[PDB]
């Protein structure tokens, strides 16, 4: 089917540069266009640029112009943005989006999302620390600390476990990194014959790891 | 008309 | 480029109520306006299109209307699963513009939390750091206190809070609250203890352990 993914982000100097790509599948891009449409942590969509599938109809916003330049690739079916002199308003999750309307009905689709961070700090990954399940049901987790920047994504027992799975939203240590815990309650009858492992993913770091969580 | 429309 | 403008900014009602949103256009769009809805955490997801259309899978509650400059975006009977952010959209020429957006919180009967508390993993500790959480569970409404107490000593600055948002079907929240200390200042005292008040509780629920049992 249909599928946009988006690449390129993570940390990024405030006055630097950064290209994000969108790679697009399921779909030729010979028809409409192809946008880019970014959110500021906490705040509100904002349309930022487009392109058609031929190179014309370029637009962007006030907010970018003169800094971004948005362009396909003429080999692939793949769009780019170009982000120059990138300040910290700047810093927010980047979408690919492709949005059109025919006698068919609306083709609305949206990539998941590239977050960049504009920001003096370096990369870090993080250290996961298990929340182990000790003395009905029971509740167990896995800290993932200290790391820079966001995101992390976690699962448990590679996405065959989500019921009752709680992931925090990110916490802003005073050391200036991030830090998250992702909690799980199960019954306290399986403790002993299922196995429970976070998988944790800190792409910016490429940082995978699997913690096993024991009583 | 609409350049999103058919 | 036009301008849209959106209303109210946040809105809290039952399950089952009627919310109305209204979007204002700057100049006429015709009726080239979509209603987006984005959950916590996930992408934007087309609800309304061309003012008044459904798209495929939306339910019949969600509808629209409007012209021009004024829209509507109804939602006839909120549902926990409806907690989201609404956004208008206009898309009359080759670019777009987005509403400022409306936060739709829901309301429900108070619900108590399950209270957990989890020591510092030994790995943390052999790091030289050692974090203390304690887990609110399920629980409306979202305003509580965590007090954490190492000796009943009530500590400050070196907690932090994280909840999350409204569970999609029955709309409680959780709470983790996370005592940061060094390896060398937990090593020295013997009980760690968190201390929770919520309107569902009728006295401060305390979940406590001493240090390496």
């Amino acid at each position: 089917q249909v599928k946009l993914v988006e690449s390129g982000g993570g940390v990024v100097q405030p006055g630097r540069s950064l290209r994000l790509s969108c790679e697009a599948s399921g779909f030729i891009f010979s028809t409409y266009g192809m946008h880019w449409v970014r959110q500021a942590p906490g705040k509100g969509l904002e349309w930022v640029a487009v392109i058609w599938f031929d190179g014309s109809n370029i637009y962007y916003a006030d907010s970018v112009k003169g800094r971004f330049t948005i362009s396909r690739d003429n080999s692939k079916n793949t769009v780019f943005m170009q982000m120059d002199s990138l300040r910290a308003e700047d810093t927010a999750v980047y979408y690919c989006h492709r949005n059109f309307y025919d006698g068919s009905g609306p083709f609305d689709y949206w990539g998941q999302g590239t977050l960049v961070t504009v920001s003096s700090a370096s990369t870090k990954g993080p250290s996961v620390f298990p929340l182990a399940p000790s003395s009905g049901t029971a509740a167990l987790g896995c800290l993932v600390k200290d790391y820079f920047p966001e995101p992390v994504t976690v699962s448990w027992n590679s996405g065959a476990l989500t019921s009752g799975v709680h992931t925090f939203p990110a916490v802003l240590q005073s050391s200036g990194l991030y830090s998250l815990s992702s909690v799980v309650t199960v019954p306290s009858s399986s403790l002993g014959t299922q196995t429970y492992i976070c998988n944790v993913n800190h792409k910016p770091s490429n940082t995978k790891v699997d913690k096993k969580v024991e009583p | 008309a609409n350049p999103n429309v058919d | 480029d036009i301008q849209m403008t959106q209303s109210p900014s946040t809105l809290s009602a039952s399950v089952g109520d009627r919310v109305t949103i209204t979007c204002r256009a700057s100049q006429s769009i015709s009726r080239w306006v979509a209603w987006y809805q984005q959950k916590a955490g996930k992408a934007p997801k087309l609800l309304i299109y061309k003012a008044s259309s459904l798209e495929s899978g939306v339910p019949s509650r969600f509808s629209g209307s409007g012209s021009e400059t004024d829209f509507t975006l109804t939602i006839s009977s909120l549902q926990p699963d409806d907690v989201a952010t609404y956004y208008c959209q206009q898309y009359t020429s080759y670019g777009r513009t987005f509403g400022q957006g409306t936060k739709v919180e829901i309301k429900r009967t108070v619900a108590a939390p399950s209270v957990f508390i989890f020591p510092p993993s030994d790995e943390q500790l052999k790091s030289g750091t050692a974090s203390v959480v304690c887990l609110l569970n399920n629980f409306y409404p979202r305003e509580a206190k965590v007090q954490w107490k190492v000796d009943n000593a009530l500590q400050s600055g070196n907690s932090q809070e994280s909840v999350t948002e409204q569970d999609s079907k029955d709309s409680t929240y959780s709470l983790s609250s996370t005592l940061t200390l060094s390896k060398a200042d937990y090593e020295k005292h013997k009980v760690y203890a968190c201390e929770v008040t919520h309107q569902g509780l009728s006295s401060p629920v305390t979940k406590s352990f001493n240090r390496g049992e």
